[PDB]
RNA sequence: UGACGGAGCCAGCGAGUCUAACCUUGGCCGAGAGGUCUUGGUAAAAACUCCGUCGUAACGAGGAAUUCCUAGUAAGCGCAAGUCAUCAGCUUGCGUUGAUUACGUCCCUGCCCUUCACAC
RNA sequence: CAUUGGUGAGCAGCGAAGGAUUUGGUGGAUUACUAGCUAAUAGCAAUCUAUUUCAAAGAAUUCAAACUUGGGGGAAUGCCUUGUUGA
């Protein structure tokens, strides 16, 4: 893990970056299931 | 230069992956120019191998220092840079100036607070070929590490017995000619490897009448350096110690830049096992 | 979206980023008002931007700013750095590129450390 | 490789010990130590020119040499890298001494001052920033990007708004007076600043010519087809004779062969840029070949200091007045060359010596500009040489004490 | 290799190819001759195409996604923006292969990471 | 060995190799001729054979005295060497060896 | 030709040669371009090359570059002795 | 250029189911082994900023000589780890605050080197 | 407490017979404006073609003609070259 962060290259590009978030810390967001419309809320409600 | 540093350790790490490979290639082709000047019968394996014989004929016409070293050995001189660990004793400082002196080319560099990926990359970028860092125990020197830049290697040594210039009356002051250097009793591929290391600390080319000579002795892995100075008499020779005087044993050697601890270890110290005390390596 | 930067200062170890954006003159580092920057000796020092430029560019601006790491002095070092910079970034994005020009030339006059980062590299001799 | 051009021999040629392509180069003002930077090395080497060895081989740049100039007084070098950094070298001295100064992107080229003092640095950015060398602090800075005029190639599937493609200067120049800044790059525009005052003075279109690839910024959509553009389409086999049928282009070649390898129009493009040390002209080298802007024509109505009584018919006056120093005078007021040019001719040989003395400090350089321009192509070689004589001797002094107001004109 | 084996004209030809393809990128090692006829493929040099180093450096995907930021202006070798993606990149031409200042993708990999810093674009 | 060039070099290198090889490694594997088709190789034996039968028969009937040859094996004529006609035609057609 | 057009000549130069050259002298006007102007008139071999004071063509006389030639009968002994000596030194260099 | 107290506040290294006292006074259970409780003694971020109080035998900042030192350097401050040699009578890291003076000269003292144009 | 996260409920302000977003088609520009057709020194433009044919001129022993092939090895039968046999 300490060499493959040594040899990343700072230029690599993913379309998922997109999708994928990063914390103020720098370290990688992951959502525990992977918000609701005001509709689906007043039915739920 | 960081990319590029990068990719020229990939490159040759790469060549070194290949190289053992081929050896086994070499080794075949060897055999066949045997074959072919004794006239002697060709071994199975080689006999029906049709891709190694067409490939002979254009691998026919193929034919030492360390490649680290191989690239400049014997055209640009060495640059130095001798260092201490941080918050060095007094002693320290003047062992480091004594080892400064004993390298023609080395430059001694106060180390307040610099941190070690700061110093080799300052280094790298400089252009130094060699960095010399020493540690201490209450102002007696311990151990001396040799990192050669830019890919290694990296040699760290224990010093024993170490008697400094500065504990004598009147020494004076030395000569700084580039020395003569002795390397005795350097049997096996490691000690072959340490010879290589430290023989391109110095200048290559010293005159024919240089006056200082450096002496590496290997005693039981025990490598004494002593310096001298001799005067060439009508029925001998004399010779006078400038010092300082100290014994180092290698215990580690990296394939590497001191910064990197990771870096594999071509050669360690087993200090546990069983028949450790029975094999001198060096 | 509201228009908005980010940028970064950076003094040894210490590290601030600052996010500008279209507002009212609200200033803070850490989550209060710039006023309170300790130690108060050096507050002037993060006042370095705002007295230059002058506080009628800050007017329509909101700055928020955190900073982490290092000492007391290198954390005003990076404020002053972060904000100064965002400044010049915003006026790029979102105003005319003139004024623009006036805040570096301004910036760059008094004290070029506001805008590029100055780290002691080390120099073998 | 060093020429001397008395003989046209190739006297000494100086080599690196390790096989390096160099792409830069600059010469003492004394002429005995020559640097050369390199695109794969990141040092610069020097050599003696006397000895021709390898003096040493400067280190400190993370990045590729892009640039180098020796200053032709203090004689420090200042090189800049593609490592965002500039850096001045005391070289010659007991002691080597390296100053780092840091930039905000690429540096491309760099031109030093005829004093010496200042250092300007074209980025990637498109940025000409201007140092003071002894204090190594930023003085000035000029914005480029807008400025620069890039076109659209046949081949782009981008906008040449949105193109980054040259949007910077490759090459920088100043003047020697040490005021202006002429510049140009990989676009279709040559731009000259004016450095004191950071403003743009004019702008000069390298081509107009569609053969060449980078000259328009849009381009007319007739051409474009499904297929594509019909330009890209390839009619060589229409081509009678096999000579021009024949394809001998590379797959991917971009410089360095002929045209025939290249496959892709030639684009347009500037690759060095030059003030005349002895006229107000620049020269500029481009695809075409060498365009030469200069002054010359003087058409332009210029006065300096005018006054209702000043007129041509009063100058005239004068002179039958046998007032030489007021026409003189009232001629450069005027700043006609014609008038200049009468008044010159009409100055007896007894009384050059008492005009010459007498003239004011301000319109010295502009009779020593008439006189160099007037007397390389006139007939009068000893009437030139009686007023060269008398304006040195009369005014030697001021115009040392400003050497570089006066450098083109002497 | 018809040639006499011990002739130096042989030795020296022979090893100034090596030493030119493998620096172009051609050819991954200079240790035998014979690579010169087995390992002279189309294949190795359509290995150092930009789209392939691209690919390879990691900053596409695939080498179709590589082909189309080249085509889009998102790609430069130097300080040269290359639009071509038949250029053929050396050993060290390879350390300078990276993306265009103001690209849309280089905010992205900054965003991303949360590292973009607006006075620098 | 060190002026011999050209095809010479090559086609003693490879005679060399052959000889040498020969020893240990196995019939099958050591030789094999190159892959040609039927009615191209059966011409290139009956014209070889119709050119040794000539040369055999005007030795013959001239008194010239020429080297012994085995019985299923083709005589080397100097054709033979010059056109590299054994790679594919063979020293002998294997198939009436072996019955 | 072909792989660095093909590169885009970031080639790597090949290693370093020494030839021999010979140079006829010449004036310098025809080593210019044709046209109605030339640039220099001087020749092409410096003073230098035409002669050079060289070593005597007698034996007995002594010839230095500097242009001094000495009849080693005229010499005094001292001097043949300093002379002498001085050889020594400049072959031994050599 | 102090002591005490309070308040505000700023780091970077470091993560093996592995990290860690000694000597006693007594109760109970237990065949024993031992278990549990009770008991006394011994050992074992800082700088910085602000506020308030007091107040200016041996040794009071170290002789002669001698050594080292040029920028994130000298010096101050703390926090970690102990990585097959060395180290705990300590060693090595990490961050924090951060200058004065020179950056010239061969005068002295040592070491060293020398005796293809144009122009000289 | 912060969201420069989403989805909504409402104000202040802007505010002339409504406002916002997206999109198909066509026209003019994207180089610097001397008109259509033909058998063209003139006809036609509603075409003639019921004068549209004759005459004159016009044919290199160049009688040469792959500058056009991925590398190595061959080529039975083809093809090219050279000689040869019989007509
Ligand atoms: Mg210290
Ligand atoms: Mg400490
Ligand atoms: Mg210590």
């Amino acid at each position: 893990l300490r060499e493959k962060a040594k040899e990343r290259n700072p230029d690599e590009y993913y379309h998922a970056m997109h999708s994928r978030k990063t914390d103020a810390k720098g370290l990688l967001i992951s959502s525990r299931h992977g918000s609701l419309s005001m509709d689906q809320v007043k039915l739920l409600k | 230069m960081l990319r590029r540093q990068a990719r020229e350790r990939r490159e040759y790490l790469y060549r070194k992956a290949q190289e053992l490979q081929d050896s086994q290639l070499q080794q075949k082709r060897q055999i066949i120019k045997q074959a072919l000047a004794q006239g002697k019968p060709l071994p199975k394996e080689l006999a029906e191998d049709e891709s190694l014989q067409k490939d002979f004929r254009y691998d026919q016409s193929l034919k030492q220092v360390d490649d680290e070293y191989a690239a400049t050995s014997g055209i640009m001189d060495p640059r130095i840079i001798v260092t201490t660990s941080r918050d060095p004793s007094t002693r320290l400082s003047q062992f480091a100036k004594e080892i400064k002196l004993l390298f023609p080319n080395a430059v001694r560099l106060n180390r307040g607070n610099y941190v070690m990926p700061n110093l080799v990359d300052a280094c790298k970028k400089s252009g130094t070929t060699d960095l010399v860092v020493l540690h201490e125990h209450r102002g007696v020197p311990t151990s001396l590490t040799i990192s050669h830049f830019p890919h290694g290697p990296t040699a760290q040594f224990s010093l024993h017995n170490v008697v400094m210039r500065h504990d004598i009356i009147n020494a004076g002051n030395q000569s700084e000619v580039n020395p003569h250097l002795i390397f005795d009793n350097f049997t096996t591929a490691l000690g072959k490897r340490v010879v290589c290391i430290l023989k391109h600390l110095f200048n290559a080319g010293p005159k024919k009448d240089s006056e200082r000579v450096i002496t590496f002795a290997n005693r039981g892995d025990f490598i004494s350096v002593r310096q001298h100075v001799y005067v060439r008499t009508r029925e001998g020779v004399e010779i006078a110690e400038v010092g300082p005087r100290f014994e180092m044993r290698l215990f580690e050697l990296r394939l590497g830049t001191l910064e990197n601890k990771d870096a594999d270890v071509e050669w360690q110290l087993r200090r546990f096992i069983r028949t450790a005390n029975k094999k001198d390596y060096l | 979206a509201v228009p908005s930067v980010q940028t970064f200062g950076k003094k040894k170890s210490a590290t601030a980023v600052a996010h500008v954006k279209a507002g009212k003159g609200l200033i803070k580092v850490n989550g209060s008002p710039i006023t309170l920057v300790e130690p108060e000796i050096l507050r002037f020092k993060v006042y370095e931007p705002l007295l230059l430029v002058g506080l009628d560019k800050f007017s329509n601006i909101d700055i928020r700013v955190r900073v982490t790491g290092g000492g007391h002095v290198s954390q005003v070092y990076a404020i002053r750095q972060a904000i100064a910079k965002g400044l010049v970034a915003y006026h790029q994005k979102y105003v005319d590129e003139q004024s623009k020009n006036e805040l570096k030339k301004a910036f760059t006059s008094y004290d070029r450390t506001l805008l590029i980062a100055d780290s002691r590299r080390p120099e073998p001799k | 490789r060093a020429w001397d051009l008395i003989r046209y021999r190739n006297f000494r040629t100086f080599t690196g010990t390790e096989r390096i392509q160099f792409n830069c180069l600059a010469v003492d003002p004394s002429g005995e130590v020559v640097c050369a930077g390199s695109l794969d090395n990141f040092d610069i080497h020097v050599w003696s020119v006397q000895t021709g060895q390898l003096l040493d081989a400067l280190s400190g740049h993370e990045g590729p040499v892009s640039c180098l100039s020796f200053s032709q007084e203090n004689s420090v070098l200042a090189s800049a890298s593609w490592d965002k950094t500039i850096r001045i070298w005391s070289i010659f001295g007991r002691s080597q001494q390296v100053e780092p100064i840091e930039v905000y992107s690429d540096v491309l080229a760099l031109s030093m001052r005829p004093d010496g003092k200042e250092v300007a640095v074209s980025t990637l950015k498109g940025q000409i920033s201007i140092f003071n060398i002894e204090d190594a602090k930023q003085v000035g800075n000029i914005d480029c990007r807008k400025d620069i005029i890039s076109g659209r190639f046949n081949q782009d599937r981008f906008t040449a708004k949105n193109s980054e493609r040259s949007k910077f200067f490759t090459t920088i120049h100043y003047s020697f007076d040490g005021m202006a800044i002429v510049a140009g790059g990989n676009n279709n525009s040559i731009c000259l600043y004016d450095v004191p005052n950071e403003v743009l003075l004019k702008r000069f279109i390298v081509s107009r010519n569609m053969a060449l690839n980078g000259t328009l910024e849009f381009l007319n959509s007739k051409k474009m087809t499904e297929a594509g553009s019909l330009d890209l389409i390839d009619d060589a086999g229409e081509n009678s004779d096999l000579e021009d049928r024949i394809d001998n282009s590379l797959p991917g070649s971009q410089r360095g062969g002929d045209l025939s390898t290249r496959k892709m129009r030639p684009e347009v493009r500037v690759t060095s840029v030059q003030f005349s040390p002895t006229a107000n002209a620049f020269a500029a080298a481009s695809t075409e070949g060498l365009l030469i802007y200069s002054t010359n024509d003087t058409i332009l109505f210029d006065p300096f200091d005018l006054d209702v009584d000043v007129t041509p018919h009063s100058t005239v006056e004068a002179l039958r007045e046998k007032q030489f120093l007021n026409a003189l005078v009232m001629a450069f007021r005027l700043n006609e060359e014609y008038l200049i040019n009468k008044v010159y001719e009409a100055i007896p040989i007894k009384e050059i010596p008492l005009v010459a003395s007498n003239i004011p400090a301000i319109y010295l350089p502009r009779i020593l500009k008439f006189i160099g321009d007037f007397a390389i192509e006139s007939q009068h070689i000893e009437f030139n040489l009686i007023w060269i004589k008398a304006l040195l001797s009369a005014s030697g002094g001021y115009i040392n004490e400003h050497k570089y107001l006066f450098s083109t004109a002497m | 290799s018809l040639l006499p084996p011990t002739d130096p004209f042989r030795r020296k030809h022979e090893q100034l190819l090596l030493d030119k393809l493998y620096a172009m990128g051609v050819l991954t090692t200079k240790s035998k001759i014979s690579d010169l006829e087995n390992k002279v493929t189309v294949s190795a040099i359509c290995r150092r195409r930009l789209p392939v180093i691209m690919h390879r450096l990691k900053m596409a995907e695939t080498i179709q996604d590589a082909v189309k930021f080249i085509e889009q202006g998102h790609v430069r070798v130097g300080p040269n923006l290359i639009n071509d993606p038949a250029y053929l990149v050396t050993r060290n031409m390879e350390d300078y292969v990276t993306w265009v200042d103001n690209s849309k993708i280089k905010k992205t990999l900054l965003r991303y990471r949360n590292q973009i810093d607006d006075f620098d674009f | 060995d060190d002026q011999v060039i050209g095809k010479a070099r090559s086609r003693t290198l490879e005679m060399r190799l052959n000889r040498l090889s020969r020893v240990n490694g196995h019939q099958d594997k050591i030789n094999k001729l190159e892959k040609v088709p039927m009615h191209i190789r059966r011409g290139m034996i009956d014209k070889h054979v119709k050119r040794i039968k000539k040369y055999e028969q005007e030795a013959a009937e001239g008194g010239i005295v020429l080297s012994k040859v085995k019985k299923g094996q083709f005589r080397k004529i100097e054709s033979t060497y010059k056109k590299d006609i054994e790679r594919r035609i063979g020293g002998s057609i294997k198939a009436r060896d072996k019955e | 030709y072909k792989l660095d057009v093909l590169s885009s000549v970031h080639f790597v130069p090949k290693p370093a040669s020494t030839s021999l050259e010979i140079r006829v002298e010449t004036p310098t006007i025809s080593m210019e371009d044709a046209q109605p102007l030339y640039m220099s008139n001087a020749s092409s071999l410096a003073p230098q090359e035409i002669y050079n004071v060289g070593k005597a063509e007698k034996d007995g006389e002594i010839r230095l570059k500097n242009g001094v030639a000495m009849s080693k009968e005229e010499l005094t002994r001292e001097d043949k002795n300093r002379l002498r000596r001085a050889l020594k030194r400049k072959r031994s260099k050599a």
